[PDB]
RNA sequence: AACGAGACUCUGGCAUGCUAACUAGUUACGCGACCCCCGAGCGGUCGGCGUCCCCCAACUUCUUAGAGGGACAAGUGGCGUUCAGCCACCCGAGAUUGAGCAAUAACAGGUCUGUGAUGCCCUUAGAUGUCGGGGCUGCACGCGCGCUACACUGACUGGCUCAGCGUGUGCCUACCCUACGCCGGCAGGCGCGGGUAACCCGUUGAACCCCAUUCGUGAUGGGGAUCGGGGAUUGCAAUUAUUCCCCAUGAACGAGGAAUUCCCAGUAAGUGCGGGUCAUAAGCUUGCGUUGAUUAAGUCCCUGCCCUUUGUACACACCGCCCG
């Protein structure tokens, strides 16, 4: 095992840099987000539902055990 | 759930085979089997295939318990 | 958003803001995930936020709901204890308590000397168990010469 | 017990147990040396 | 289309074999492309018999492997219905075509043997069936995303796609793409 | 439409809340206390479960020929793990079942008929069907 | 009928079994005619050890 | 070596080697010459008319 | 595979052709019925066989004689 | 010439051919009843959904079990002495679906605790032949067969939806399987009814699986060992906890050394169920369904077996014999 931190909530950083994050990214999981920034995992989950009532992200397949988020579907 | 699928697609497949044998010619529904047998799945044949029994000194019919020496 | 608090103390064992509510609480003794996911809902209160972000009137409330659970109608066989023994009433015990009220019975039990005290006191199952291939520490054992 | 009349004095404490709880039918268990073929070692002698 | 299943998306038309080698092993759209991978049990019971079924098939069954998921091959499927679909995302290609490139670059060129002398271990270098290539070649990338996602927060079909990509342009970080390098560099030593 | 055209699934979690706008269902006070099955580990997360529940019930009635107390709970038993021991299928509760028929009966949607089980009534049928319709009108079948 | 039981006495050497089975048949043929010349017929010209059961009736 | 990457096909299989079978010998052509050929020790199962890959034809083989 | 004629087969086959060499076409079926009806074969899968066999011989005895 | 092999028996796989069925179904209406316009139309009717109604209806495809037929290396192409056979292919169920039965001769193999089978010896009233109690479960240790686990291909909570082999009171001496109604969180209690069983339980409304929430890489909510208190059931009796249930307690264990077992197609593995023992009780054994891979089409390297040739100081047979 190991040591790995995480946070359960937003703090500044983290919260500005979310908003800035989905341009520049393409593929868009809660699992990406646990990497590129310290977060739990769970916070991922409902972060991403919040953008898609704003229409920053868009849906491309959902499943119980897996879902898929991507950038505006735009090219 | 899963054997079901394959039994329901078998008998569609026949059941429309059998409606143009009996009320249709010939040539409708031999173009209709060289279609269906080309990708043959089971579409238009079945598996003879069924459990083997088991028998004494395994818990399946090939598998057998462990066997020491000491 | 919610910077407010995070670990904090209540009685007799300190509990983290950063796991979620019910859970958080089954870390004091005498309290399993089964009896808070009552507690919480007799309380009228969240259970699907962390702990960090109750508020001290909120958690004041929780302990007294907790520990007079029969006054609050949580049924009698849902408790830990009913009718001690030697007390006289349905009791609910939790941490500290817990272990006073363990450490009494072991004490009883050889007090009056039963097979149970004996059993204890040796170190020994106090179920029926086999011992014959159940334990070690210990197997060093040599015979030669 | 299986030959021995254990004699015992009744407490108000003990109420609610049975009789034989309070007289042992074994000896506790004392060891031990282990033996000869206690393992896969004992053997030969000839 | 209409004479032709895709996959139930995804076309089988603009797919290629690269390699003069290893096709007729490798096929999924002479009449081989269907709407799913699965059969009726029909696979094996003559050598040649192993060849004909397609290789995106071949995939989810080497897929579930390592006892609790032996059995369970319907929630197989759907990993690699999110493979693709990640693969697409991720690029942007026909994801078939990087399953191809990856399985015929993970495939190995030259293999060593066991050969008896002395009582002592010798090896020797032995060459290797085009049926090999790309059965090894579906074994050794299928580990990877079972070994990367037994402690990662990370899914199996997110750890599935990152090792078809990184097997369909060498890169050497995966599991595959190592593997095949280092028994190339042993048939290179004993000889 | 009948109820066997849409997805089930949907069918449910409309007729849940169906129930619950119009005064409908009188619970029982345990409800907040109550494993719900044998083989069971926790309570449910669901705080109106009891209405999830009678959903389930009213349906199954429309498909068979209508069975009492027992055979509900042999239609909602699953699997119990005995830990160490190897698991085993097991019932689960019946006083619940037996609060959730009666409690359907005091608003005439099912009714004691002859042959050994309680059967929907017309108007229960009526309901069902009606509904049913409002599934296809809501997303699209 | 299925018996399933040990092959060897005072249980040594391989463990063995043997499956014994026992077939029974049934058939039954419905008439309706008056009781006495079916208990007339029944009874006689049968030569094998079989059974028979009449009834009064049962629809 | 310093060759590049050949392709040379069956003609023929001649029959299994190796201390356990695993090895087998078979008969190749060139692929570029057809009058070229050489025997080989290959591993996997093969038919007869399937193209290998060889990094090498100075190699030739003799015995299991 | 195996399935290598045993000799009560081909004792009785050669016996078949001797006496009831007219009877015989060149077709299974046909040389199956005729084996039913010139003896009892006790078995219906032997009988499969010793017809197969009759057949088998028959197409060779039209050519050189057989030493058998 | 004979025994074994094979032949044989059972089982699986092929019948819109044959035989016949309210203790098995289907179809067809006659329908009348319920339901929603859900589609054309109006709600009727036509169509769709199941149930009651079904017959003096029609039929036997499905289910059931009987009589029969079918596969033979049969046909074709290679190969073989062109013999015996072998390989590929057509048709198609391919010449191997799985079991039962099984020789000569032998073993100081197991069983006197299956036997009112049995020799001889012993014991036989202070009995080795009956009631009460205890023990076969006692642990610093060694080994074997297994079960459950070490998580995200997961756990947890809801929702959906599929099966088969069987078995059951009227038996042993007191006992079955359970629907339905009522009461209880649960274990369970209580009131009524059916079943001699293709008739009643059971259209066996099972698990894995499937669909949607919650948890987040943390010895964590993974794991459920240990242990405290309380409630039920069986019995004449439950203590060294018979079994079952509720709350609490929360350990080892984070993929395993030297070694080693088993397996080739509905097979391995995962997963549940019936029977056996049973007053109460399977982590066992014996059968059955369900989901269902990877790898091989070979070889004598290891281990072992069959046949020939050869050598031998061996025959209690190399686990032999024999020297200082």
């Amino acid at each position: 095992r190991d040591k790995l931190n995480n946070l359960v909530l937003f703090d500044k950083a983290t919260y500005d840099k979310l908003c800035k994050e989905v341009p520049n990214y393409k593929l868009i999981t809660p699992a990406v987000v646990s990497e590129r920034l310290k977060i739990r995992g769970s916070l991922a989950r409902a972060a991403l539902q919040e953008l898609l009532s704003k229409g920053l992200i868009k849906l491309v397949s959902k499943h119980r055990a897996q879902v898929i988020y991507t950038r505006n579907t735009k090219g | 759930h899963v054997a079901q699928i394959y039994a329901i697609r078998q008998s569609i497949s026949k059941a429309l085979v059998a409606y143009y044998q009996k009320y249709v010619d010939e040539a409708s529904k031999k173009e209709i089997k060289d279609i269906l047998i080309q990708y043959d799945r089971t579409l238009l044949v079945a598996d003879p295939r069924r459990c083997e029994s088991k028998k004494f000194g395994g818990p399946g019919a090939r598998a057998r318990y462990q066997k020491s020496y000491r | 958003p919610e910077k407010f608090q995070h670990i904090l103390r209540v009685l007799n064992t300190n509990i983290d803001g950063r796991r979620k509510i019910a859970f958080a609480i089954t870390a004091i003794k005498g309290v399993g995930r089964r009896y808070a996911h009552v507690v919480l809902r007799k309380a009228d209160i969240d259970l699907t936020k962390r702990a960090g972000e109750l508020t001290e009137d909120e958690v004041e409330r929780v302990i007294t709901i907790m520990q007079n659970p029969r006054q609050y109608k949580i049924p009698d066989w849902f408790l830990n204890r009913q009718k001690d023994v030697k007390d006289g009433k349905y009791s609910q015990v939790l941490a500290n308590g817990l272990d006073n009220k363990l450490r009494e019975d072991l004490e009883r039990l050889k007090k009056i000397r039963a097979h149970r005290g004996l059993r204890h006191f040796w170190g020994l199952r106090v179920r029926g168990q086999h011992t014959k291939t159940t334990g070690r520490r210990g197997r060093t054992v040599g015979v030669s010469k | 017990n299986g030959k021995t009349f254990n004699q015992v004095e009744i407490k108000p404490e003990m109420i609610g147990h049975y009789l034989g709880e309070f007289s042992i039918t074994y000896k506790p268990v004392k060891h031990g040396r282990p033996g000869i073929g206690a393992t896969h070692s004992s053997r030969f002698i000839p | 289309t209409p004479d032709i299943k895709l996959f139930g998306k995804w076309s089988t038309d603009d797919v290629q074999i690269n390699d003069i080698s290893l096709q007729d092993y490798i096929a999924v759209k002479e009449k081989y492309a269907k709407y799913l991978p699965h059969s009726a049990g029909r696979y094996a019971a003559k050598r040649f018999r192993k060849a004909q079924c397609p290789i995106v098939e071949r995939l989810t069954n080497s897929m579930m492997m390592h006892g609790r998921n032996n059995g369970k091959k319907l929630m197989t499927v759907r990993i690699v219905k999110h493979a693709f679909e990640i693969i697409h995302l991720l690029t942007g290609e026909n994801p078939l075509q990087v399953l191809v490139n990856a399985i015929i670059n993970s495939g190995p060129r030259e293999d060593s043997t066991r050969i008896g002398r002395a009582g002592t271990v010798r090896r020797q270098a032995v060459d290797v069936s085009p049926l090999r290539r790309v059965n090894q070649a579906i074994w050794l990338l299928c580990t990877g995303a079972r070994e990367a996602a037994f402690r990662n927060i990370k899914t199996i079909a997110e750890c599935l796609a990152d090792e078809l990509i990184n097997a369909a342009k060498g890169s050497s970080n995966s599991y595959a793409i190592k593997k095949k390098d280092e028994l190339e560099r042993v048939a290179k030593s004993n000889r | 439409v009948t109820v066997k055209d849409v997805n089930q699934q949907e069918f449910v979690r409309a007729l849940a809340a169906f129930l619950k706008k119009s005064g409908k269902l009188k619970v029982p006070e345990w409800v907040d206390t109550v494993k719900l099955a044998k083989h069971k580990e926790l309570a449910p997360y669901d705080e109106n479960w009891f209405y999830t529940r009678a959903a389930s019930t009213a349906r199954h009635l429309y498909l068979r020929g209508g069975a009492g107390v027992g055979s509900m709970t042999k239609i909602y038993g699953g699997r119990q793990r005995n830990g160490v021991m190897p698991s085993h299928f097991s019932r689960g509760s019946k006083s619940v079942a037996r609060r959730v028929l009666q409690a359907l009966e005091g608003l005439k949607m099912v009714e004691k008929d002859q042959d050994w089980g309680r059967k929907l009534t017309p108007q229960g049928q009526r309901d069902l069907d009606r509904i049913a319709g409002q599934v296809a009108a809501a997303k699209k079948k | 009928l299925r018996i399933t039981t040990r092959k060897t006495p005072c249980g040594e050497g391989s463990k063995t079994w043997d499956r014994f089975q026992m077939r029974i048949h049934k058939r039954l043929i419905d008439l309706h005619s008056p009781s006495e010349i079916v208990k007339q017929i029944t009874s006689i010209s049968i030569e094998p050890g079989v059974e028979v059961e009449v009834t009064i009736a049962d629809a | 070596r310093v060759q590049p990457i050949k392709l040379a096909r069956v003609t023929k299989v001649l029959g299994r080697t190796g201390s356990q079978g695993q090895c087998t010998q078979v008969r190749v052509e060139f692929m570029d010459d057809t009058s070229r050929s050489i025997i080989r020790n290959v591993k996997g199962p093969v038919r007869e008319g399937d193209v290998l890959t060889l990094l090498e034809s100075e190699r030739e083989a003799r015995r299991l | 595979m195996g399935r290598v004629r045993t000799k009560t087969v081909k004792k009785a086959a050669r016996v078949i052709i001797e006496k009831y060499y007219t009877r015989l076409g060149n077709d299974f079926h046909t040389n199956k019925r005729v084996c039913e009806e010139i003896a009892i074969i006790p078995s219906k899968k032997l009988r499969n066989k010793i017809a197969g066999y009759v057949t088998h011989l028959m197409k060779r005895i039209q050519r050189g004689p057989v030493r058998g």
